[PDB]
DNA sequence: TCACAGGATGTATATATCTGACACGTGCCTGGAGACTAGGGAGTAATCCCCTTGGCGGTTAAAACGCGGGGGACAGCGCGTACGTGCGTTTAAGCGGTGCTAGAGCTGTCTACGACCAATTGAGCGGATTTGCATAACAAAGTCTCCAGGA
DNA sequence: TCCTGGAGACTTTGTTATGCAAATCCGCTCAATTGGTCGTAGACAGCTCTAGCACCGCTTAAACGCACGTACGCGCTGTCCCCCGCGTTTTAACCGCCAAGGGGATTACTCCCTAGTCTCCAGGCACGTGTCAGATATATACATCCTGTGA
């Protein structure tokens, strides 16, 4: 039989995080997958044409980072360039 | 005799309807509706379950986001009543 | 011969990085993705994800149940207006709306 | 078949737009209504089963649907997608 | 003495700017506005001069766009003077 | 740089009015169309600015205003597109 | 040896055919480009260019002019009700706007 | 010395075919440069998902012939399509 | 009340003029086109079996209908003021220069960087049990309307 | 005038037993990681040159500000009829069930269509040169609209 992917693992880990005595329907899972392809194919749309525009062949954290600020609001924008911002550089010294 | 006045019950329906998640509209209706229209570009099609409640549920949210336009159309002109009007300010508005 | 290891344990993150550099790699958005591509947005997505469910637990705790339903999603996104924004577009299934009656409708 | 758009009920109507917000609804709204349901359902089912012939498909699944509506500026969660 | 009434001569301003293409806003000012607003961003900030004029279009068809908007709106409550109220209803129902 | 807000003079508030149409007009518009410019303005400037920043350049050109309107459903031909 | 010639002839069309292929291969919109695509998409973009012209001809006439400036594009597009979809979005740089006067700011 | 690309050449030819007798200004050559360039993307970009939706690596004339569709009103979606069958009707067969 | 005159006003039409923005010509260089191979993507046929269509009977909310009466929609009228028109008086934006140089754009070189392959294997998947949450039923307690008289 | 206070109806709170959807366990691939190589996009330094910034002086169109009068916006009133809420009756939607087979999803082969290659040359580009359609200023003639007398 064929196999699939989603993100319903990491979703239940990290309700956890927040809210460790918290279960989850199967609904509101559908809900978070709908949410985590949504913004992922966002954030690599957008970081796409920031690489087309400046004539480059790669994507690197910097187009993401951008991305990210061009696609969220500003509160938002600033925790997630932190947290993107450690998990590059702590991946790197790892 | 006991009766409530009119606009007491039109508010409690307010509130009720704001708050619960479900279709508000009937659903064999609605799934032929869907099919009149759909064989107009083809014969002999065909929906899954799933279809029918995705295009329910995106119907419902455009009509309820219509007329809370319509309705803040209305109160614009002093009103409580909404009129055809209305509907078609909003909608113009918003370019279509 | 090292042991092989999970990328996401080493940026500290739940979510996989792995699968995010071969999306990254595929839906044709560039030739090339950087090494510290997929780890900087899964990093993103992670936090983005945490937000919405960290409020929608506290929603779900306000109707007094031990777990998430579409409907506390709904809610939970719009009380925060950054989210409200981001997703100002998007239909929840079974979301509901926000109870919300006009002053001028209202007896006296 | 036929005669589906008067299978949108007055009390239906009245319902969907309570949530709106509406307090009180004049007796002309029924049809304008029906008329704007239409319209909106015409571009969806239209963009829909163009997906559908394209796959050279028969049965229209969620994500036709799906697909339809997100392109024109709405985006649907939970059915897939 | 002679004289033209009260929204004859507005008549006229209005088909006159309708039918002209040139910018309406004055350009220094605007020009002025533009980086008074960027500073706040970023000091030594420049511009090409195109860059500015593509702003300035966009901006009066911007505003333009709204101030018919904003004219229905007063029509729908009957009446020629619009007000703040026109303005903010316009873009609310556009989900500004 | 100050007070530039005020460099849109009311003749030019009315002038953009007249064109859409408008044909009388209140004296407190003057002061709520300003700030509706306003976040227009500084919206599509701040994300020009963006744009330049990661191109890690000074000079702002008309390509980065005109990515800037266009993700904003406000595609602009004429300056380059 | 046989003499080169551009696809463009060959196809009837007058935009070119290699350079679309080219175009579509690039900016990752796929991995692969079909013989026929280019042509097909060449021939929509020249079909869709060539309606604009005609109807702007038409506009520029009603000035008298023998030449097209971005009003005559402007109101070609705007009487036009397809192109004022395809195209309703757009901004034109000294499109200016058609003469619309609500009737009931009229005189009377 | 760099070198541009653009339309100026095509567009100029496909008004003498239709009003034989005028010309264009500087800027309507440059309005109709972003038109081209504008509806060139959303088409490739269509065609670009349904194959991908679709599970393909390969754009044919019939993604961009969707594409058309989803993207045209009806009226000229059609006039579009039957341009293009034709040229690629008679390139395959020419 | 109603039309018409005409007076002033503003807009449209014809002419001359001239200038700079276009149309067209020349020479030059990549980039598109022949002619060529090699290899996986897409097309085809064959197969399974999951899901939709269709029909049935019985039960029950949910729509239809009609009645009676009050609330809001609408039209008309009066008040006063907030805007529009037009004059005279300030002011600062264009216009056409001038000169400086900071930064954009292109060249040429060298490097660490990511793509690629092949081998190895554990994270994630589907599917099978488990059990506790949410559901529905039921009765009581509390909150919110709407009169009928009275202070 | 308005304020009880009481009668009434409706929502919320607290029990209770039950069903199935969600949580966790088990066993099986194949996508993620290791550990090498290879070739080249990206970083850097350097230099040339264009376009933006700053300043100056002069003309004058455009922006201020004032004063007078008027249509407009607003509040208030008074009919009247359209929509609400209620009870009675009829209709069609759900729910659970069962049967048939069409079409979606799957594998396994085949080839032919397209990526990738070298070589060649001419179509498109930048940069000059020539011209004529459109812009300027001006006079001229034609529509239109405001206020006035006289019907």
């Amino acid at each position: 039989r064929s196999r699939k992917e989603s993100y319903s693992i990491y979703v239940y880990k990290v309700l956890k995080q927040v809210h460790p005595d918290t279960g989850i329907s199967s609904k509101a899972m559908g809900i978070m997958n709908s949410f985590v392809n949504d913004i992922f194919e966002r954030i690599a749309g957008e970081a796409s044409r920031l690489a087309h525009y400046n004539k480059r062949s790669t994507i690197t954290s910097r187009e993401i980072q951008t991305a990210v600020r061009l696609l969220l609001p500003g509160e938002l924008a600033k925790h997630a360039v932190s947290e993107g911002t450690k998990a590059v550089t702590k991946y790197t010294s790892a | 005799p006991h009766r409530y006045r009119p606009g007491t019950v039109a508010l409690r329906e307010i509130r009720r309807y704001q708050k619960s998640t479900e279709l508000l509209i009937r659903k064999l209706p609605f799934q032929r509706l869907v099919r009149e229209i759909a064989q107009d570009f083809k014969t002999d099609l065909r929906f899954q379950s799933s279809a029918v409640m995705a295009l329910q549920e995106a119907c419902e949210a455009y009509l309820v986001g219509l007329f809370e336009d319509t309705n803040l159309c209305a109160i614009h002109a002093k009103r409580v009543t909404i009129m055809p009007k209305d509907i078609q300010l909003a909608r113009r508005i918003r370019g279509e | 011969r090292a042991k092989a290891k999970t990328r996401s344990s080493r940026a500290g993150l739940q979510f996989p990085v792995g699968r995010v550099h071969r999306l990254l790699r595929k839906g044709n958005y560039s030739e090339r993705v950087g090494a510290g591509a997929p780890v900087y947005l899964a990093a993103v997505l992670e936090y983005l994800t945490a937000e919405i469910l960290e409020l929608a637990g506290n929603a779900a705790r306000d109707n007094k149940k031990t777990r998430i339903i579409p409907r506390h999603l709904q809610l939970a996104i719009r009380n925060d207006e950054e989210l409200n924004k981001l997703l100002g577009r998007v239909t929840i299934a079974q979301g509901g709306v926000l109870p919300n009656i006009q002053a001028v409708l209202l007896p006296k | 078949l036929r005669d589906n758009i008067q299978g949108i009920t007055k009390p239906a109507i009245r319902r969907l737009a309570r949530r709106g917000g509406v307090k009180r609804i004049s007796g002309l709204i029924y049809e304008e209504t029906r008329g704007v349901l239409k319209v909106f359902l015409e571009n969806v089912i239209r963009d829909a089963v163009t997906y559908t012939e394209h796959a050279k498909r028969k049965t229209v699944t969620a994500m036709d649907v799906v697909y339809a509506l997100k392109r024109q500026g709405r985006t649907l969660y939970g059915f897939g997608g």
